Protein backbone atom coordinates (compact mmCIF):
# COMPACT_ATOMS: atom_id res chain seq x y z
CA UNK A 1 0.00 0.00 0.00
CA UNK A 2 1.13 3.54 0.56
CA UNK A 3 3.50 3.94 3.46
CA UNK A 4 5.31 7.30 4.69
CA UNK A 5 8.69 7.04 6.10
CA UNK A 6 10.35 10.26 8.15
CA UNK A 7 13.22 10.80 9.94
CA UNK A 8 14.29 9.89 13.15
CA UNK A 9 14.18 11.87 16.20
CA UNK A 10 16.02 15.23 15.56
CA UNK A 11 17.66 17.51 18.15
CA UNK A 12 18.17 21.09 16.76
CA UNK A 13 20.25 23.94 18.65
CA UNK A 14 18.28 27.27 18.92
CA UNK A 15 18.80 29.51 15.79
CA UNK A 16 19.67 26.79 13.50
CA UNK A 17 17.68 24.77 10.69
CA UNK A 18 15.27 21.51 11.01
CA UNK A 19 15.56 19.54 8.37
CA UNK A 20 13.54 16.39 7.69
CA UNK A 21 12.38 13.65 5.00
CA UNK A 22 9.79 11.95 3.99
CA UNK A 23 10.22 8.98 1.67
CA UNK A 24 6.96 7.82 0.14
CA UNK A 25 5.78 4.53 -1.27
CA UNK A 26 3.26 3.08 -2.82
CA UNK A 27 2.28 6.06 -4.86
CA UNK A 28 4.47 9.05 -6.86
CA UNK A 29 5.76 12.59 -5.51
CA UNK A 30 4.77 13.64 -8.94
CA UNK A 31 1.31 12.47 -9.04
CA UNK A 32 -1.64 14.46 -10.24
CA UNK A 33 -3.63 12.80 -8.01
CA UNK A 34 -1.75 14.00 -4.35
CA UNK A 35 -0.98 16.40 -1.85
CA UNK A 36 2.24 16.07 0.50
CA UNK A 37 1.81 18.02 3.71
CA UNK A 38 3.55 18.45 6.54
CA UNK A 39 1.60 18.49 9.87
CA UNK A 40 3.27 19.48 13.53
CA UNK A 41 1.81 18.47 17.07
CA UNK A 42 2.76 20.21 20.27
CA UNK A 43 1.31 19.63 23.59
CA UNK A 44 0.68 23.65 24.00
CA UNK A 45 -0.35 24.47 20.26
CA UNK A 46 -1.55 21.19 18.91
CA UNK A 47 -1.94 20.31 15.33
CA UNK A 48 -0.63 22.72 13.24
CA UNK A 49 -0.67 22.50 8.93
CA UNK A 50 2.87 24.13 8.22
CA UNK A 51 2.65 23.68 3.99
CA UNK A 52 2.13 21.37 1.02
CA UNK A 53 3.55 21.11 -2.38
CA UNK A 54 2.30 19.03 -5.14
CA UNK A 55 2.78 19.11 -8.91
CA UNK A 56 0.53 19.44 -11.71
CA UNK A 57 3.19 20.12 -14.92
CA UNK A 58 4.79 22.08 -12.13
CA UNK A 59 6.00 22.21 -8.65
CA UNK A 60 3.83 23.84 -6.61
CA UNK A 61 4.48 24.98 -2.93
CA UNK A 62 1.64 26.26 -0.46
CA UNK A 63 2.93 27.60 3.32
CA UNK A 64 1.04 28.25 6.40
CA UNK A 65 1.17 32.20 7.56
CA UNK A 66 2.59 31.27 10.84
CA UNK A 67 6.09 30.05 8.81
CA UNK A 68 6.27 31.75 5.69
CA UNK A 69 9.79 33.16 5.30
CA UNK A 70 11.07 30.49 7.10
CA UNK A 71 9.54 26.97 5.78
CA UNK A 72 10.90 25.22 2.53
CA UNK A 73 9.28 22.06 1.50
CA UNK A 74 11.03 20.50 -1.38
CA UNK A 75 10.10 17.44 -3.32
CA UNK A 76 13.19 14.67 -4.72
CA UNK A 77 11.61 12.66 -7.58
CA UNK A 78 14.55 10.87 -7.37
CA UNK A 79 14.25 9.60 -4.61
CA UNK A 80 10.85 9.83 -4.22
CA UNK A 81 10.38 11.69 -1.03
CA UNK A 82 9.53 15.23 0.37
CA UNK A 83 11.73 17.19 2.52
CA UNK A 84 10.78 19.70 4.99
CA UNK A 85 13.58 22.81 5.87
CA UNK A 86 12.73 24.92 8.97
CA UNK A 87 15.29 27.50 9.60
CA UNK A 88 16.13 30.04 12.40
CA UNK A 89 14.26 27.49 15.24
CA UNK A 90 12.91 28.44 18.86
CA UNK A 91 11.80 26.53 21.18
CA UNK A 92 8.56 26.88 20.06
CA UNK A 93 9.32 24.68 17.05
CA UNK A 94 9.82 21.62 19.74
CA UNK A 95 7.14 19.36 18.56
CA UNK A 96 6.29 16.15 16.67
CA UNK A 97 6.38 16.64 12.49
CA UNK A 98 4.06 14.40 10.48
CA UNK A 99 3.77 14.46 6.58
CA UNK A 100 0.86 13.16 5.06
CA UNK A 101 -0.83 12.23 2.20
CA UNK A 102 -4.28 14.52 0.69
CA UNK A 103 -5.73 12.97 -2.48
CA UNK A 104 -9.66 13.14 -1.40
CA UNK A 105 -10.85 15.30 -4.56
CA UNK A 106 -14.47 16.55 -4.19
CA UNK A 107 -16.27 18.15 -7.46
CA UNK A 108 -12.16 19.13 -8.38
CA UNK A 109 -11.46 20.52 -5.64
CA UNK A 110 -8.38 18.79 -2.93
CA UNK A 111 -10.49 18.67 0.31
CA UNK A 112 -7.45 18.23 1.97
CA UNK A 113 -8.47 16.01 4.38
CA UNK A 114 -5.25 13.99 4.98
CA UNK A 115 -5.42 10.02 3.90
CA UNK A 116 -2.04 8.71 4.79
CA UNK A 117 -0.04 9.70 7.65
CA UNK A 118 3.96 9.31 8.31
CA UNK A 119 5.03 7.90 11.98
CA UNK A 120 6.19 11.01 13.20
CA UNK A 121 9.27 12.73 13.82
CA UNK A 122 9.97 14.04 17.54
CA UNK A 123 12.11 17.41 17.35
CA UNK A 124 13.77 18.98 19.93
CA UNK A 125 14.96 22.59 20.07
CA UNK A 126 17.95 23.07 23.03
CA UNK A 127 21.36 23.67 23.42
CA UNK A 128 22.67 20.55 25.90
CA UNK A 129 24.79 17.50 23.63
CA UNK A 130 22.95 14.40 23.22
CA UNK A 131 23.05 11.95 25.56
CA UNK A 132 22.39 8.28 25.68
CA UNK A 133 20.81 6.45 28.63
CA UNK A 134 22.08 4.06 31.20
CA UNK A 135 20.23 0.86 31.48
CA UNK A 136 19.30 -0.62 34.80
CA UNK A 137 17.02 -3.98 35.76
CA UNK A 138 14.21 -4.29 37.67
CA UNK A 139 13.70 -6.93 38.99
CA UNK A 140 11.22 -8.17 41.37
CA UNK A 141 12.01 -9.93 45.17
CA UNK A 142 11.44 -13.21 45.38
CA UNK A 143 8.56 -13.28 47.95
CA UNK A 144 6.59 -10.33 45.17
CA UNK A 145 6.76 -13.32 42.79
CA UNK A 146 5.23 -15.69 45.15
CA UNK A 147 1.90 -15.17 43.90
CA UNK A 148 0.86 -15.95 40.12
CA UNK A 149 2.77 -12.95 38.66
CA UNK A 150 6.47 -11.78 38.32
CA UNK A 151 6.63 -7.64 37.86
CA UNK A 152 10.28 -7.40 35.81
CA UNK A 153 11.65 -4.03 34.23
CA UNK A 154 14.13 -1.91 32.72
CA UNK A 155 15.16 1.72 34.00
CA UNK A 156 16.41 3.78 31.09
CA UNK A 157 18.15 7.33 33.05
CA UNK A 158 19.90 9.90 32.32
CA UNK A 159 19.33 10.49 28.53
CA UNK A 160 18.63 13.64 26.48
CA UNK A 161 16.65 14.41 24.48
CA UNK A 162 13.56 12.68 24.24
CA UNK A 163 12.61 10.08 22.83
CA UNK A 164 13.59 6.22 24.00
CA UNK A 165 12.16 3.12 21.97
CA UNK A 166 12.10 0.45 24.97
CA UNK A 167 10.68 -3.27 23.53
CA UNK A 168 10.68 -6.26 25.01
CA UNK A 169 12.21 -9.86 24.05
CA UNK A 170 12.67 -7.80 20.45
CA UNK A 171 9.22 -7.12 20.06
CA UNK A 172 8.14 -10.80 21.23
CA UNK A 173 6.35 -9.62 24.16
CA UNK A 174 4.26 -7.02 24.04
CA UNK A 175 1.20 -8.41 26.74
CA UNK A 176 0.82 -6.25 29.83
CA UNK A 177 3.92 -4.06 28.73
CA UNK A 178 3.82 -0.67 30.22
CA UNK A 179 6.32 2.16 29.41
CA UNK A 180 5.86 5.17 31.16
CA UNK A 181 6.37 8.57 30.72
CA UNK A 182 9.95 9.91 31.14
CA UNK A 183 10.60 12.39 33.65
CA UNK A 184 12.93 15.33 33.40
CA UNK A 185 15.36 15.32 36.18
CA UNK A 186 16.81 18.52 38.12
CA UNK A 187 20.10 17.53 35.82
CA UNK A 188 18.24 17.99 32.73
CA UNK A 189 18.18 14.67 31.73
CA UNK A 190 15.18 12.00 31.49
CA UNK A 191 14.80 9.20 33.20
CA UNK A 192 12.25 6.79 31.94
CA UNK A 193 10.72 2.95 33.24
CA UNK A 194 9.36 0.20 31.22
CA UNK A 195 7.77 -2.64 32.77
CA UNK A 196 5.93 -6.12 31.86
CA UNK A 197 3.79 -8.47 34.15
CA UNK A 198 4.68 -12.20 33.23
CA UNK A 199 3.87 -15.39 35.00
CA UNK A 200 6.27 -16.63 37.76
CA UNK A 201 6.48 -20.19 36.46
CA UNK A 202 8.23 -18.86 33.33
CA UNK A 203 10.78 -17.25 35.12
CA UNK A 204 13.18 -20.11 35.13
CA UNK A 205 12.33 -21.25 31.43
CA UNK A 206 12.00 -17.91 30.20
CA UNK A 207 14.48 -15.62 29.31
CA UNK A 208 13.06 -11.15 29.57
CA UNK A 209 15.60 -8.81 27.66
CA UNK A 210 14.47 -4.81 27.68
CA UNK A 211 15.69 -3.65 24.06
CA UNK A 212 16.71 -0.04 24.30
CA UNK A 213 17.07 2.45 21.65
CA UNK A 214 18.06 5.57 22.21
CA UNK A 215 18.59 7.31 18.38
CA UNK A 216 19.80 10.91 18.95
CA UNK A 217 23.10 9.10 20.50
CA UNK A 218 23.18 5.46 18.53
CA UNK A 219 22.91 4.21 22.08
CA UNK A 220 21.51 0.58 21.79
CA UNK A 221 21.15 -1.37 24.91
CA UNK A 222 20.08 -4.95 25.30
CA UNK A 223 19.46 -5.92 29.20
CA UNK A 224 18.29 -9.17 30.42
CA UNK A 225 16.17 -8.72 33.72
CA UNK A 226 16.60 -11.89 36.04
CA UNK A 227 14.57 -11.85 39.44
CA UNK B 1 -7.97 32.65 9.74
CA UNK B 2 -11.21 29.93 10.83
CA UNK B 3 -10.68 29.38 14.69
CA UNK B 4 -12.13 25.81 15.44
CA UNK B 5 -13.52 25.23 19.14
CA UNK B 6 -14.20 22.28 20.22
CA UNK B 7 -16.14 20.99 23.46
CA UNK B 8 -16.44 19.65 26.10
CA UNK B 9 -12.62 19.33 26.13
CA UNK B 10 -12.33 15.88 28.20
CA UNK B 11 -15.32 13.53 28.57
CA UNK B 12 -15.88 10.17 30.84
CA UNK B 13 -18.34 7.86 29.33
CA UNK B 14 -19.34 4.33 30.32
CA UNK B 15 -18.73 1.89 26.87
CA UNK B 16 -22.14 1.82 25.17
CA UNK B 17 -23.10 4.71 25.63
CA UNK B 18 -23.56 7.62 23.00
CA UNK B 19 -20.87 10.24 22.88
CA UNK B 20 -21.63 13.67 21.05
CA UNK B 21 -18.44 15.64 19.84
CA UNK B 22 -18.72 19.33 19.11
CA UNK B 23 -16.94 21.87 16.73
CA UNK B 24 -17.35 25.36 16.58
CA UNK B 25 -16.20 27.60 13.59
CA UNK B 26 -15.69 31.29 13.81
CA UNK B 27 -16.70 31.45 10.60
CA UNK B 28 -18.76 29.26 7.77
CA UNK B 29 -16.70 26.57 6.79
CA UNK B 30 -18.61 25.19 3.41
CA UNK B 31 -19.42 21.34 3.64
CA UNK B 32 -16.89 19.80 1.61
CA UNK B 33 -13.97 21.18 3.78
CA UNK B 34 -14.92 19.63 7.50
CA UNK B 35 -13.24 16.53 8.56
CA UNK B 36 -12.52 14.15 11.88
CA UNK B 37 -9.52 12.15 13.07
CA UNK B 38 -9.19 10.00 16.41
CA UNK B 39 -5.73 9.82 17.35
CA UNK B 40 -4.65 7.29 19.64
CA UNK B 41 -1.34 7.87 22.18
CA UNK B 42 1.49 7.55 20.17
CA UNK B 43 -0.17 7.23 17.50
CA UNK B 44 -0.78 9.61 14.30
CA UNK B 45 -4.55 10.83 13.90
CA UNK B 46 -6.24 8.74 11.54
CA UNK B 47 -9.10 10.27 8.67
CA UNK B 48 -12.40 9.16 10.75
CA UNK B 49 -15.05 11.30 8.65
CA UNK B 50 -14.75 14.15 6.07
CA UNK B 51 -16.93 16.06 3.91
CA UNK B 52 -18.75 16.78 6.68
CA UNK B 53 -20.85 13.39 6.69
CA UNK B 54 -18.76 11.30 4.94
CA UNK B 55 -17.83 8.09 7.00
CA UNK B 56 -13.90 7.28 5.72
CA UNK B 57 -13.09 3.83 4.64
CA UNK B 58 -13.17 1.14 6.76
CA UNK B 59 -14.65 3.50 9.78
CA UNK B 60 -17.43 1.41 11.97
CA UNK B 61 -20.57 2.67 11.45
CA UNK B 62 -21.08 3.98 14.91
CA UNK B 63 -19.40 6.70 13.20
CA UNK B 64 -20.93 10.15 12.29
CA UNK B 65 -20.26 13.27 10.95
CA UNK B 66 -23.20 16.03 11.00
CA UNK B 67 -23.62 19.63 10.90
CA UNK B 68 -23.26 22.85 8.62
CA UNK B 69 -22.45 26.39 8.82
CA UNK B 70 -20.73 26.89 11.95
CA UNK B 71 -21.54 23.84 14.38
CA UNK B 72 -20.75 20.34 13.26
CA UNK B 73 -20.77 17.59 15.45
CA UNK B 74 -18.98 13.98 15.48
CA UNK B 75 -21.37 10.90 17.17
CA UNK B 76 -20.23 7.67 18.29
CA UNK B 77 -24.01 5.68 18.56
CA UNK B 78 -22.24 3.36 21.22
CA UNK B 79 -19.31 3.75 22.50
CA UNK B 80 -16.13 0.57 22.99
CA UNK B 81 -13.45 0.26 25.15
CA UNK B 82 -10.53 0.83 21.95
CA UNK B 83 -12.69 4.37 21.23
CA UNK B 84 -10.22 5.86 24.10
CA UNK B 85 -8.38 9.05 21.96
CA UNK B 86 -8.54 12.38 21.25
CA UNK B 87 -10.66 13.27 18.59
CA UNK B 88 -9.84 16.74 16.23
CA UNK B 89 -11.85 18.36 13.57
CA UNK B 90 -10.30 20.57 10.63
CA UNK B 91 -11.33 22.83 8.28
CA UNK B 92 -9.25 23.98 4.88
CA UNK B 93 -10.29 27.08 3.28
CA UNK B 94 -9.47 27.65 -0.19
CA UNK B 95 -8.95 31.57 -0.13
CA UNK B 96 -7.26 32.45 1.31
CA UNK B 97 -5.01 28.87 1.90
CA UNK B 98 -5.80 28.12 5.22
CA UNK B 99 -5.93 24.62 7.25
CA UNK B 100 -7.06 24.69 10.95
CA UNK B 101 -7.51 22.33 13.59
CA UNK B 102 -9.48 22.22 16.62
CA UNK B 103 -7.77 21.49 19.94
CA UNK B 104 -9.72 18.14 20.95
CA UNK B 105 -11.64 16.56 22.77
CA UNK B 106 -10.90 13.57 24.79
CA UNK B 107 -12.61 10.51 25.37
CA UNK B 108 -11.82 8.92 27.88
CA UNK B 109 -13.53 5.39 28.97
CA UNK B 110 -15.75 4.79 32.56
CA UNK B 111 -14.92 1.30 34.07
CA UNK B 112 -15.57 0.01 37.48
CA UNK B 113 -13.18 0.48 40.04
CA UNK B 114 -10.30 -1.30 40.13
CA UNK B 115 -7.43 -1.89 42.75
CA UNK B 116 -3.33 -1.79 41.85
CA UNK B 117 -1.43 -4.54 42.28
CA UNK B 118 2.22 -2.94 43.85
CA UNK B 119 5.49 -3.50 43.74
CA UNK B 120 8.86 -2.47 44.64
CA UNK B 121 12.18 -2.52 42.88
CA UNK B 122 15.68 -2.13 44.82
CA UNK B 123 18.25 -0.22 43.12
CA UNK B 124 20.51 -2.51 40.82
CA UNK B 125 23.94 -3.23 41.92
CA UNK B 126 25.13 -1.78 38.54
CA UNK B 127 23.50 1.75 39.56
CA UNK B 128 25.22 1.69 43.01
CA UNK B 129 28.62 1.25 41.73
CA UNK B 130 28.00 4.55 40.08
CA UNK B 131 26.78 6.83 43.18
CA UNK B 132 23.33 7.31 42.93
CA UNK B 133 20.07 4.57 43.82
CA UNK B 134 16.63 4.83 42.13
CA UNK B 135 14.06 2.74 44.04
CA UNK B 136 11.10 2.06 41.93
CA UNK B 137 7.49 1.34 42.70
CA UNK B 138 5.15 0.20 40.16
CA UNK B 139 0.71 0.55 40.45
CA UNK B 140 -0.33 -1.73 37.99
CA UNK B 141 -3.67 -1.39 36.07
CA UNK B 142 -5.99 0.40 38.40
CA UNK B 143 -8.82 2.50 37.86
CA UNK B 144 -10.02 5.61 38.31
CA UNK B 145 -6.59 7.63 38.23
CA UNK B 146 -6.00 9.06 41.41
CA UNK B 147 -3.56 7.65 43.47
CA UNK B 148 -1.54 8.05 46.34
CA UNK B 149 2.17 6.84 46.71
CA UNK B 150 4.20 7.57 49.77
CA UNK B 151 7.67 6.70 50.46
CA UNK B 152 9.06 5.50 53.59
CA UNK B 153 12.65 5.08 54.74
CA UNK B 154 13.22 3.78 57.96
CA UNK B 155 9.76 4.52 58.43
CA UNK B 156 10.16 8.22 57.85
CA UNK B 157 8.29 10.11 55.37
CA UNK B 158 9.94 11.07 52.20
CA UNK B 159 9.26 13.99 50.71
CA UNK B 160 11.04 16.11 47.29
CA UNK B 161 12.83 13.31 46.34
CA UNK B 162 10.49 11.32 44.33
CA UNK B 163 9.22 12.05 40.92
CA UNK B 164 6.04 9.71 39.30
CA UNK B 165 4.24 9.35 35.89
CA UNK B 166 1.06 7.50 34.44
CA UNK B 167 0.17 5.64 31.55
CA UNK B 168 -2.70 6.72 29.42
CA UNK B 169 -5.84 4.46 29.87
CA UNK B 170 -5.28 0.99 28.22
CA UNK B 171 -7.27 0.37 25.02
CA UNK B 172 -8.23 -2.87 26.28
CA UNK B 173 -8.75 -3.07 30.17
CA UNK B 174 -9.12 0.45 30.68
CA UNK B 175 -6.84 0.53 33.54
CA UNK B 176 -4.24 3.36 34.25
CA UNK B 177 -0.78 2.09 35.55
CA UNK B 178 1.64 4.25 37.68
CA UNK B 179 5.59 4.50 38.49
CA UNK B 180 7.34 6.22 41.01
CA UNK B 181 11.03 6.97 41.50
CA UNK B 182 12.77 7.60 45.38
CA UNK B 183 16.53 9.08 44.08
CA UNK B 184 18.65 8.82 47.06
CA UNK B 185 22.59 8.98 46.58
CA UNK B 186 24.22 6.11 47.14
CA UNK B 187 25.67 7.21 50.67
CA UNK B 188 22.09 7.97 52.10
CA UNK B 189 20.73 4.69 50.84
CA UNK B 190 23.73 2.65 52.53
CA UNK B 191 22.38 4.55 55.39
CA UNK B 192 19.19 2.59 56.03
CA UNK B 193 17.46 -0.65 55.94
CA UNK B 194 13.48 -0.85 54.71
CA UNK B 195 12.29 0.82 52.24
CA UNK B 196 8.41 1.08 51.70
CA UNK B 197 6.09 2.31 48.81
CA UNK B 198 2.05 2.90 50.04
CA UNK B 199 -0.44 3.15 48.24
CA UNK B 200 -4.17 4.60 48.95
CA UNK B 201 -6.23 4.00 46.33
CA UNK B 202 -10.27 4.13 46.00
CA UNK B 203 -10.24 0.49 45.25
CA UNK B 204 -8.24 -0.85 48.30
CA UNK B 205 -9.89 -1.04 51.52
CA UNK B 206 -6.96 -0.03 53.49
CA UNK B 207 -3.35 0.97 51.63
CA UNK B 208 -1.07 -1.47 50.74
CA UNK B 209 2.10 -1.34 51.59
CA UNK B 210 5.46 -2.91 49.84
CA UNK B 211 8.74 -2.74 51.51
CA UNK B 212 11.74 -4.59 51.38
CA UNK B 213 15.19 -4.56 53.40
CA UNK B 214 18.73 -3.52 51.97
CA UNK B 215 20.85 -6.59 52.11
CA UNK B 216 18.07 -9.11 51.94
Amino acid sequence: QVQLQQSGPRLVKPSQTLSLTCAISGDSVSSSSAVWTWIRQSPSRGLEWLGRTYYRSKWYDDYAVSVQGRITINPDTSKNQISLQLNSVTPDDTAVYYCARSSINIFGVFVMAMDVWGQGTAVTVSSPSTKGPSVFPLAPSSKSTSGGTAALGCLVKDYFPEPVTVSWNSGALTSGVHTFPAVLQSSGLYSLSSVVTVPSSSLGTQTYICNVNHKPSNTKVDKRVEP
Amino acid sequence: EIVLTQSPGTLSLSPGERVTLSCRASQTVYNSYLAWYQQKPGQAPTLLIYGTSTRATGVPDRFSGSGSGTVFTLTISRLEPEDFAVYFCQQYSTSPRALTFGGGTKVEIKRTVAAPSVFIFPPSDEQLKSGTASVVCLLNNFYPREAKVQWKVDNALQSGNSQESVTEQDSKDSTYSLSSTLTLSKADYEKHKVYACEVTHQGLSSPVTKSFNRGE
